[PDB]
């Protein structure tokens, strides 16, 4: 029903594949992997890691609060 | 005159898992529902070959499943195998509710009830199969999730009593325990049929949010070998978590037998649950603790009515990304609460942590996608 | 990995070390008289053990196949007919019969009253049939394991 | 009292992720439990035919099942008799109900130590902290008679007599019996009551390990190869304006 | 299982407390003799097979909880069985501790004829016939 | 707006089937009978869902657990008895469904007749199974019969039957392996009982005629649907006058002694939708023979499409053929009679003649006549 063939109509697009067999698995592995493993890092820190910076925050709290709770009162 | 597509029981194969269009720039995230089914069938697997030598009496559970680990050929590698791969589902479970809930998935409204529907299937079956070991912390886990359950006023107390089959938990509560989780994974192959067929009325959803009709692609053999990687690293952390630390994700106290006289000093259900038993904790009534539970739950469900953005997916919109991800550090600090010892400070801790819950999925993001809408000048 | 956890599974499907510690720990004794029949406890069933002499041999030895109830030889029950170890269970009723009785010196059943001989055929009573031979294995002379 | 104390990390020699048990120590902790603590204690879940090829042989475990009687039967007569023990034989109980167990020890049913370094929070070294941590109570607690103190148990009051002591027993090898010697020899033992399975899962770990360490490059390169038919794809746009 | 059939609580009750059953054991750890209540089930003449055959001459006596469900001809055969004790015919030689039923299989029963005429007394004044007797068992059996 | 029944993905499958699903106009009563198997299999799904809520798979505690449905459960009794007797009847709708399919012709539908084989030995070893598991005496020795019969295949005939067993007799580890299969195998049978409708339905069903019926062609609904409820409610009659009239007229008394291994019963036959496979068995004089001989009987029912050597689809029209197959019917019928017989004279020279009249009948007698039939009519 949705096969290919009348998914959506594209005009004028030219699209170009080398075989398998003619290109590398792995094309220049860490020199443009680590330099985009560290923009996404960069794009996307700021917005992912604080959260879980103020959970370990709140979380040694609460066992530092639990263990003063425990604690003896002279 | 190909097999493929005349054949009609290769016809819905081929329409399904061959030649079905998928956008070519899914991420590893779309993996993980795939790896749920493929979870679901080793647990019934390894399921089928724990219900080869598993007695259901109370007299013989605990013997059983002694005899189960220490004397059926590898029986031990199978028990364990059930047990991490319940966790390992969970997992993907949650991973696969956390994508559907960040990338817009959720406007497949069909595929996402029958989605919570599974979710609500799955967690009684964990439940159950938790139960069915019969050691203390299954019983007791069974009898303070029941008495609970009772809260309802005028039909508690009946129902209690016949879902108990007595009572209390005893014989008939394990035979019928055993019964009941044994026929729930087949309803939960149906409906994922149901699911799989509703997701291919419609296609599937990118990342990006966008029409992935312009560059589609075949499942296979792309999605074939990705979903085959993502199969073998699934495999790499459950044969990891079976083959080195069996009882990092367990409880020590279920190895000794069930004990009515005996209680626990404390008592807690699986880590999957403890959220949600936080919440059960944060509110000290018994009825509104129990729609606490239920609510949370169901507004899962109840998220499709909430979107108020004409983008779909959280890529281009960075404050309800922050949102979101304080919700999932909300549900780590539930996760962690629900283990913990009813004493100061856990008390306002849980308390703020769900109402910081209900209050980000029910009020903030709306109103959030709201002004993200006013900030790129569509709204008036 | 395929080969290994199909090997697995199916291992686990095969019989148990419980179900094979009931089996093979048998160890009969030398301190055991000629005439003697007791029986030991083998698979959940009585096992009746007896050493004879060369007389019950050819005495069961002069019993013809052809006129039988149920046709066999003693050569064909042991190949050391000197040793008697049949299995000590009424095939009607499953009664305890009682050795060292009777016309021909055997089993004796009491609920109805059948005679046996000393090899274990059928020579009187109800029991359509004759006494199963069990298998065994040879240690040193003093020491069989049946089965 | 309320308040606890955590067991330390002790060094054990199965600590690591690949390290199997010393045998020789579960050996001499089975030693150890049959001398000492099966007169008190039950072991319901492992028989003597567990102890072969693990601790001993099949004629010396043949032997120690041989030195016990069984209330086997019942007779012709229908009677229960005693008969010597055999391989197929679990341990024997040292009492027939926990109500006498629990009039044998003043109240206190000691729990079957099957599971004992399983059910326990910390595992064996909380074994061990039980057994060389017993001490003179402090100031201010005056604990009722037919109890004890340890630190370790929780509450603090143990009903549990100090089992070990210097040469407690002796040893067939050679070794020494000193009271750390005997607890800890009877950790391992108890730890491989738990876990039978405790060498064999490490050595499929170990297979595991090396087996995915070759299959996730192999998988991940023939992933590359489908893939990177994609991703050097070029796509260009030709309108004609 | 009698109360709403053929007694009343009270009397159900006192059937049972009539009877003494096994029970324990105590907090000394010890089996004792209590009276028995309407939950216990019908008391055992023996406690293994092994004394019941010892007890009745290698034979063994058959659990009556579903011997008309187990026979075939129901209640029937249990009547015939019960009121068919007869001589045995010349040419057949019946040892001692064997009896002639023609309706057990092999004709040579190992029991006892157990009723005769008065054998027990009724609480209704039914006049205590043989067969009378045996059509009552035999309708009891069958709601067993 | 628009027509939900057909533009609903989920309720275009059922309109599909059972709404608007083109249907030959004069089909017979026959036609219901297989819509009544799927019945009596869920019927039978129900009640054994209900029958594992009380049962202990346990040597010790497996008759007793019977006896525990059947006195203290409340209508328990009628529950198990409703299972068994649904199974005789399961037995019966089938043997009339496999009936049907031989006489009208229906087998040229391959893929849906061999599909059909392979449900009919899977209800087999169900059933098989299920009457193993109350752990009668009757249960006990045709397990050890049927498994012996089964190691009678030379070099992996007892390393097979030992795998099965689980040990060197029937014991615990052989009764819960049976409740854990016969627990799991009607789903199995659900699920190839889809492929059978799914095949059915893309190629057509057959009129009793065998002409082509796309002249006169009516929906499913409003008639098949209320001509099935007439024919569910006829077998309801027929199941409830035999649960509730005459409850063991189909059981084996001996089955309610419990499980002796030393205590041979006098005759050991099994139930009899069985009875004429053992016939056939009891036979030929040599047990590979033997079980060779069986699973080729019910291998020739699978080849029966191959023997078709008639220009006429169904036997309406050929009375030739129609008095070979009741004396084909007639001959199972005796077949079935002596299956419950011993080995005495007369039944082993009439087992014989019935076994080689009925393989001759199946396998030669019949394209005969079909080839008669065809010269008698000036067809060839
Ligand atoms: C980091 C250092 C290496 C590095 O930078 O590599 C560049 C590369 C990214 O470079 P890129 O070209 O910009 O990205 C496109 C990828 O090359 C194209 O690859 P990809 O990113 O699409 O990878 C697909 C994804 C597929 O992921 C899955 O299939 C995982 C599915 C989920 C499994 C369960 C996970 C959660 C469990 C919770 C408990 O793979 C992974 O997530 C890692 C697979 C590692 C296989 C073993 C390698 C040896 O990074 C990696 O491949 C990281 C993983 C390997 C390290
Ligand atoms: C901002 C600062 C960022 C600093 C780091 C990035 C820039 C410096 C990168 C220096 C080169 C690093 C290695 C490059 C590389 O991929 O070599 C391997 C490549 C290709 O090797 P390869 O891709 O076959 O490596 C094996 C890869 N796995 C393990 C995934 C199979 O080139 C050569 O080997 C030559
Ligand atoms: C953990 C990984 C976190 C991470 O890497 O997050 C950043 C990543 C960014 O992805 P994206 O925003 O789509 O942009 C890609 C580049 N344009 O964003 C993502 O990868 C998004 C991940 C979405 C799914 C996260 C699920 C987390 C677990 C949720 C559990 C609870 C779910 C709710 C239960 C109630
Ligand atoms: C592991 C610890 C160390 C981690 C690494 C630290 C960073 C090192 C590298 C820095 C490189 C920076 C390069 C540029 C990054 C740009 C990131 C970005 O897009 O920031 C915008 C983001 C969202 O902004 P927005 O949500 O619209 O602001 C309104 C407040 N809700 O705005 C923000 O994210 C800022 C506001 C965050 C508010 C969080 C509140 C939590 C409660
Ligand atoms: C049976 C009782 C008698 C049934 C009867 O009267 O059948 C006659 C009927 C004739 O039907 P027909 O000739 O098509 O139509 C005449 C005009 N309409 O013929 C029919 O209705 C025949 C259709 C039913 C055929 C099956 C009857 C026997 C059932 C057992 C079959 C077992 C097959 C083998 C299974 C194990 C292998
Ligand atoms: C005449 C009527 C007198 C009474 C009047 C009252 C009315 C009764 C009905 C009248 C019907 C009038 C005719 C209309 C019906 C149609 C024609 C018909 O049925 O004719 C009878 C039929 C003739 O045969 P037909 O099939 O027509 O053609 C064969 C080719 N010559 O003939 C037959 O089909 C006969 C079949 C005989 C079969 C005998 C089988 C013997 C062997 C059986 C062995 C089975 C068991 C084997 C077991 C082996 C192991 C022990
Ligand atoms: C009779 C004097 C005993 C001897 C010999 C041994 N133990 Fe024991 N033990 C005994 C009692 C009465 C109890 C219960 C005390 C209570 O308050 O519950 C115990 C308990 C234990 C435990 C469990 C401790 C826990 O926290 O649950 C352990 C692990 C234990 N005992 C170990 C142990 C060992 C290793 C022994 C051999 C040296 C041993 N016990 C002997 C009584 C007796
Ligand atoms: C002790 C003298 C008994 C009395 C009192 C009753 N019965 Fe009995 N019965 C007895 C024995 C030792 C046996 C074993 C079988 C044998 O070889 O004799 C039986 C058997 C039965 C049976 C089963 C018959 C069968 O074919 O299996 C029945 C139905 C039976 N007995 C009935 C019965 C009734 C109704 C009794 C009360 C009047 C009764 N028995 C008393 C010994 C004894
Ligand atoms: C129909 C298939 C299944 C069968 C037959 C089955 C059977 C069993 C049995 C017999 C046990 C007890 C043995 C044990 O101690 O582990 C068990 C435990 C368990 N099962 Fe399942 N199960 C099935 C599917 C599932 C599924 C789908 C889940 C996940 C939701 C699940 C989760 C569990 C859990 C969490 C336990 C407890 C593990 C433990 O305590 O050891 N089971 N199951
Ligand atoms: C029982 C466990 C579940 C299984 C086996 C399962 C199975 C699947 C499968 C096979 C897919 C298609 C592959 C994919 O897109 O990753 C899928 C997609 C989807 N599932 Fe699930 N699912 C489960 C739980 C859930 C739950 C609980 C929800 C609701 C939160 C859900 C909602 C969705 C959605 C919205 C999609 C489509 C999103 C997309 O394709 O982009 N699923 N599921
Ligand atoms: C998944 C569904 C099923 C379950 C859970 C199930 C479960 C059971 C159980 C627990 C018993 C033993 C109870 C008793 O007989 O006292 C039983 C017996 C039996 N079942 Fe099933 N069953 C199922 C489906 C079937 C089917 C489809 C058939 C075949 C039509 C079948 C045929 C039988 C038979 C013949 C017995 C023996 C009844 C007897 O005691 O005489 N069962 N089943
Ligand atoms: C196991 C239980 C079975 C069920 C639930 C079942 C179900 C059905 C259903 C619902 C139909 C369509 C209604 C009809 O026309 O009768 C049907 C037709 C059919 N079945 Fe089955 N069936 C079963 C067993 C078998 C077996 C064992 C065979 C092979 C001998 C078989 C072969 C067929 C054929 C050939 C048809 C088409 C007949 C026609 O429509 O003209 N079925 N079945
Ligand atoms: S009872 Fe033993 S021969 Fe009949």
């Amino acid at each position: 029903g949705r096969e290919f063939g009348n998914l959506a109509r594209i005009r004028h697009v030219i699209s170009y594949s080398l075989s398998p067999f003619e290109q590398r698995a792995f094309p220049s592995y860490f020199s443009k992997g680590i330099p985009n493993v560290l923009r996404r890092t960069r794009e996307r820190i700021l917005r992912v890691a604080p959260p879980f910076v103020v959970v370990y925050l709140i979380y040694t709290w609460g066992n530092q609060e639990f263990e003063q709770s425990k604690r003896k009162n002279p | 005159t190909n097999m493929r597509k005349t054949h009609p029981l290769f016809k819905i194969i081929n329409h399904s898992f061959i030649d079905l269009p998928a956008p070519s720039n899914i991420s590893s995230w779309w993996n993980f529902g795939s790896l749920l089914g493929v979870c679901l069938m080793v647990q019934i697997i390894t399921g089928l070959f724990l219900a080869m030598h598993y007695t259901s009496d109370t007299m013989t559970a605990f013997s059983s499943v002694t005899h189960i680990c220490r004397d059926v050929n590898y029986g031990w590698l199978i028990r364990y195998m059930h047990a991490n791969g319940a966790s390992m589902f969970f997992i993907c479970l949650f991973l696969h509710v956390g994508r559907g809930l960040y990338y817009g998935s959720y406007t497949f409204m069909e595929t996402w009830n029958i989605g919570v529907l599974l979710l609500f299937a799955v967690m009684a079956t964990a439940f159950m199969g938790y139960v069915l070991p019969w050691g203390q912390m299954s019983f007791w886990g069974a009898t303070v999730i029941t008495n609970l359950l009772s809260a309802i006023p005028y039909i508690g107390t009946t129902l209690v009593e016949w879902i108990w089959g007595g009572f209390s938990v005893d014989k008939a509560t394990l035979t019928r325990f055993f019964a009941f989780h044994f026929i729930l994974p087949f309803i939960i192959a149906a409906l994922a049929i149901v699911h799989l067929l509703f997701l291919h009325e419609t296609g599937s959803n990118n990342p990006t949010g966008l029409n992935s009709d312009a560059d589609k692609i075949p499942f296979h053999p792309y999605y074939t070998i990705k979903d085959i990687l993502g199969i073998l690293i699934m495999f790499l952390i459950l044969m990891t978590l079976v083959l080195f630390f069996p009882d990092m994700l367990g409880d020590p106290d279920n190895y000794m037998p069930a004990n009515p006289l005996n209680t626990p000093p404390h008592i807690k259900p699986e880590w999957y649950f403890l959220f949600a038993y936080a919440i059960l904790r944060s509110i000290p009534n018994k009825l509104g603790g129990v729609l606490a539970l239920i609510l949370s739950i169901l507004i899962l469900a109840l998220m499709p009515f909430l979107h108020t953005s004409k983008q779909r997916s959280l890529m281009f919109r960075p404050i309800t990304q922050i949102l979101y991800w304080i919700l999932v550090a909300n549900l780590l600090i539930l996760t962690w609460i629900g283990g913990q010892p009813v004493e100061h400070p856990f008390i306002i801790i849980g308390q703020l942590a769900s109402i910081s819950y209900f209050s980000i999925i029910l009020i903030l993001m709306p109103i959030s996608g709201i002004i993200e809408d006013k900030m790129l000048k569509l709204y008036p | 990995a395929a080969k290994n956890v199909v090997s697995q599974f199916v291992s686990s499907m095969s019989a148990s070390a419980d179900v094979l510690a009931m089996s093979k720990i048998e160890i009969k004794l030398s301190d055991i008289p000629e005439g003697k029949n007791m029986a030991f406890k083998w698979r959940g069933k009585p096992l009746f053990v007896r050493h004879r002499t060369k007389k019950e041999i050819d005495q069961e030895a002069a019993v013809e196949v052809s006129q039988l109830r149920d046709p066999q030889h003693d050569l064909d029950r042991v190949k050391k007919p000197e040793w008697v170890i049949l299995i000590g269970v009424c095939t009607h009723l499953g009664c305890v019969p009682i050795a060292n009785a009777g016309d021909f010196g055997g089993y004796y059943c009491p609920c109805h009253g059948s005679h046996y001989d000393a090899s274990g055929r059928i020579r009187k009573g109800p029991a359509p049939l004759n006494l199963e031979v069990p298998a065994y294995e040879f240690t040193s002379d003093d020491v069989v394991v049946v089965g | 009292s309320d308040l606890e104390l955590h067991p330390p990390s002790y060094p054990w020699s199965h600590r690591g992720l690949l390290s199997s048990l010393d045998h020789t120590s579960i050996r001499r902790g089975f030693q150890v439990y049959k001398q000492v603590c099966s007169s008190c204690h039950s072991m319901d879940y492992v028989a003597y035919r567990h102890l072969v090829g693990v601790c001993y042989t099949e004629e010396e475990a043949k032997a120690l099942a041989e030195e016990v009687e069984v209330q086997d039967g019942p007779n012709d007569d229908g009677e229960m008799f005693m008969r010597p023990g055999k391989l197929s034989d679990y341990f024997p109980k040292p009492y027939p109900n926990p109500e006498a167990a629990r009039a044998a020890n003043n109240g206190a049913l000691p729990p079957d130590l099957s599971y004992i370094v399983r059910a326990r929070h910390g595992g064996e070294d909380y074994v061990f902290s039980l057994l060389t941590g017993y001490c003179e109570p402090p100031t201010g607690v005056s604990l009722r008679e037919g109890l004890y103190f340890n630190p370790y148990f929780p509450g603090q009051a143990i009903g549990m007599a100090p089992p070990i002591y210097t040469e407690v027993l002796e040893y067939d090898d050679g070794t020494p019996a000193t009271m750390s010697q005997v607890a800890k020899d009877v950790a391992t033992f108890l730890r491989w009551a738990s876990e039978p399975e405790h060498d064999h899962r490490k050595r499929m770990g170990l297979k595991m390990l090396l087996m995915m360490g070759l299959l996730l490059p192999l998988t991940y390169a023939m992933k590359r190869h489908k893939w990177s038919v994609l991703k050097s794809r070029k796509l260009a746009y030709r309108p004609p304006k």
